[PDB]
RNA sequence: AACUUGAGUGCAGAAGAGGAAAGUGGAAUUCCAUGUGUAGCGGUGAAAUGCGCAGAGAUAUGGAGGAACACCAGUGGCGAAGGCGACUUUCUGGUCUGUAACUGACGCUGAUGUGCGAAAGCGUGGGGAUCAAACAGGAUUAGAUACCCUGGUAGUCCACGCCGUAAACGAUGAGUGCUAAGUGUUAGGGGGUGCCCCUUAGUGCUGCAGCUAACGCAUUAAGCACUCCGCCUGGGGAGUA
RNA sequence: AAUGUUCAAA
């Protein structure tokens, strides 16, 4: 429990999830936009961000590590204002990664909607 | 199909002594050639089909030359038959 | 007739004797009708750029062998796959 | 005018494939048509013995 | 393949036998062939423990080998035979000390140096050698169960495990019917895919050659007057009313898994049928 | 009888996702295994059905299994057409350029037959990962059998065998000659100094002459000529009896 | 990214 961690968040259109971890992926603290009461596609804003950052990274209370190490799954509109956000924890953000999966023409995709 | 130097195997000994090949006598041996080169290819790949065309085309021309040699000799046509062995 | 290169990669946990010792049966797998081996390059052992069978590392072998019957190279494609002292391998035709 | 590519050259074909790990177009590099197919007949068999990477 | 009949006769009108194409027919060697009596499915007292068997045409057993012997010594494989006890084909190998026995036939071979026990030789068609020697990913007919005793598994026409992987003292080889069952490492395991391939392709239209096999023939349930099968007899015809379908002597028989708790097997099942 | 321009055969080289048969690899989806963890994930215009403390989704490792091959990739190439795009090997068709050594009109078109022929469908087999008719559940409206969402069977996948249709489309049959020019591009071949102009073959655009009802086509003709075959004769009724 | 039907007779 001492003094490490890389962030893992994802950001679809719903329910911007973030999970920060150890040098393991052993689940400190996730946070949601769901455990805050964001139900009516404010699941999904910055402003949803903005309480997504803070309060997993301020729910260290065992680490409150040196550096973050984002990596960014969830290509989805929750990205930026989840990185400057959580800084405002006080945790030294000082590089940043963007990992989302891109297929190679595995399975295709479903059906257009209308 | 045929190789290079085996094609010259087989042009050199039907064809008169011209030094230059290119007869109506020694196109069909090439083409026989070809196509037992080729229709024991089709035995075992029965799935195949753009191959096959190839085949059949060739054998319109050969049906082609081996009926535009009536009209000057048939016994060069005869033996020629005789020795290259077709049906007909 | 048809210069067959061949080359491949021999696992890091081995000891030194067996590394000295694949590379004398398959240039001898591939001497049965013709081996023409000008060439049975230890480019030696680098850090393949990414991962494979959690092995790090490999002992790259390049050989060259010229034929025309070409029964010779398919021996080694049978073989060589069946035994694990070879993550990958290739045969590559040039003329 | 540079002759004939195989995969045993271990660096020649990094300096047009991307920092990141994709092949540049023709547009980008602007070199011919037939080199770069010479390239991707080259830098794909590059990556099946791992000379080269997939993804950065 | 399989031959069809022309419909000549309102018998004969779908019905389909196996072409024999591969066989080699020699007249079956006499110093294999051991006296075999019939048994109509009648114990040693006497009387009838299983239904449906009866008179067929007169077998005659061919006494093959699984435990095989003989490390290191080759073997030509001269002919392939019918055999009419099991649904494989059988094949006649002679060693090069000069002993002839039978081994039952893989998929593709007529001639030819097939060794046994071989741990140092090269696993193509037919090659039989111990378990753990046995790259992964390869199908496998004819495997032990306990070391030494004979193969039970995987013989029938047509059917080949495959080993998925190891442990160290077991492997994890998954059967033909979906389970997949750790096995003793040290096991003989003939590599290749058991013949004769379309044997379930026969059609065999007549009712005789169901009764040539030696089957005779059944008799449904709700047919016999309530006294000797649970699904009585009813006026006309009649639904069968309990609330399952069920055995002569009373056991439900439509979805009730019956294996004897643990019996000493159940920490070997990693994964059953689905 | 001969000749050689039409078409063929030789010689050199040049490319190409043309096909058929084995083999290898990477990204991803899903489902099993175990760590850490706890109150929701997922969902839309908004919401619910569905999954969840018995331990979910987010994440760490690992296994299994099938499908398709991101980057290169482009009015790019190849095939008669449908079409074909990871990589290597085995077999094999076709076209282009230059060259003049032969053969000396051996050619064109094709009535009936003979064959190839997307996608769905059918038969006996296997295979089943994502999708996904019928259907089932929740919202939407007055009702919604629909568009929306959560699941899901056939099928989609391979071998063998049928069916033989489509906006199978440049909505433009096939062959051969002839009449301004610019302009890209692909595969070559010669001339003059990595660059500058000569012609052949395809393939895109802009454009006179000419035809055209007009839109527009215009050296890849819908222009000017010939040769052969297929087809139409007002729309419904009808590609039906 | 919508939830919106119809207009008796030439
Ligand atoms: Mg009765
Ligand atoms: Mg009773
Ligand atoms: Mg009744
Ligand atoms: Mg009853
Ligand atoms: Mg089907
Ligand atoms: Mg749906
Ligand atoms: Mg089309
Ligand atoms: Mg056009
Ligand atoms: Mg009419």
């Amino acid at each position: 429990n001492i003094e490490n961690g890389v962030a893992h968040i994802r950001s679809t259109f719903n329910n911007t999830i973030v999970t920060i971890t150890d040098e393991f992926g052993n689940a400190l603290s996730w946070s949601s936009a769901g455990a805050l009461g964001f139900k009516g596609s404010k699941k999904s804003t910055p402003f949803a961000a903005q309480m997504a950052s803070e309060t997993a990274s301020k729910s260290a209370m065992e680490h409150g590590l040196k550096t973050v190490e984002v990596t960014v799954k969830g290509p989805g509109p929750g990205r930026e204002s989840a990185i400057r956000a959580l800084q405002s924890a006080g945790l030294e953000v000082t590089a940043i990664r963007d990992v989302t999966p891109v297929p190679h023409n595995g399975c295709r995709p479903p059906k257009r909607r209308r | 199909a045929i190789s290079q130097e085996r094609k010259n195997e087989i042009i050199k000994e039907y064809r008169v002594h011209e030094t230059d090949t290119g007869s109506p006598e020694v196109q069909i041996a090439v083409l026989t050639a070809e196509i037992n080169a080729v229709n024991e290819h089709l035995r075992t790949h029965k799935k195949d089909h753009h191959s096959r065309r190839g085949l059949l085309k060739m054998v319109g021309r050969r049906r082609h030359l081996l009926n535009y040699l009536r009209s000057k000799d048939i016994q060069r046509y005869r033996e020629l038959i005789k020795s290259l062995g077709i049906r007909r | 007739m048809r210069t067959y290169e061949v080359m491949y990669i021999v696992r890091p946990n081995i000891e030194e004797d067996a590394k000295k010792a694949l590379v004398e049966r398959f240039n001898g797998i591939l001497a049965t009708e013709g081996a023409e081996v000008l060439e049975a390059k230890d480019w030696g052992k680098r850090r393949l750029a990414y991962e494979i069978n959690d092995f790090k590392d490999g002992f790259y072998n390049i050989v060259r062998v010229k034929s025309d019957n070409n029964k010779a190279t398919d021996e080694f494609q049978r073989l060589a796959k069946i035994s694990d002292d070879i993550i990958r391998y290739m045969v590559i035709r040039e003329d | 005018g540079i002759t004939h590519i195989d995969y045993k050259d271990t660096e020649l074909l990094k300096r047009f494939i991307s920092e990141r790990g994709k092949i540049l177009p023709r547009r980008v590099t602007g070199t011919s048509a037939k080199y770069q197919r010479m390239l991707t007949t080259a830098i794909k068999r590059s990556r099946h013995m791992a000379l080269l990477p997939y993804v950065k | 393949a399989i031959k069809k009949y022309k419909p000549i006769t309102n018998g004969r009108r779908n019905m389909t036998s196996l072409d024999f194409a591969e066989i080699t027919k020699t007249t079956p060697e006499k110093s294999l062939l051991k006296p075999l009596p019939k048994k109509a499915g009648r114990n040693n007292q006497g009387k009838l423990t299983v239904r449906h068997h009866g008179g067929g045409h007169k077998r005659q057993y061919r006494v093959i080998d699984f435990k095989r012997n003989k490390d290191g010594i080759n073997a030509k494989v001269d002919s392939i035979q019918y055999d009419p006890n099991r649904s494989a084909n059988i094949a006649l190998v002679v060693y090069a000390d000069g002993e002839k026995r039978y081994i039952i036939a893989p998929k593709g071979l007529e001639v030819g140096q097939i060794v046994e026990s071989g741990a140092e030789a090269d696993i193509k068609v037919g090659n039989a050698l111990p378990l753990q020697n046995i790259p992964v990913g390869t199908v496998v007919h004819n495997i032990e169960l306990k070391p030494g005793k004979g193969g039970q598994i995987a013989r029938s026409a047509g059917a080949s495990a495959q080993v998925l992987g190891k442990e160290g003292k077991y492997v994890l080889i998954r059967l033909r019917s979906g389970e997949v069952r750790m096995i003793l490492s040290t096991c003989r395991a003939t590599i290749g895919q058991v013949g004769n391939l379309q044997h379930e392709l026969v059609n065999v239209g007549k009712a005789g050659r169901s009764r040539w096999k030696g089957i005779r023939p059944t008799v449904r349930g709700s047919v016999m007057n309530p006294n000797d099968h649970p699904h009585g007899g009813g006026e006309g015809r009649a639904p069968i009313g309990r609330p399952s379908p069920m055995s002569p002597w009373g056991k439900p028989t439509l979805g009730k898994k019956t294996r004897r708790g643990k019996k000493s097997s159940d920490k070997l099942i990693v994964r059953g049928r689905k």
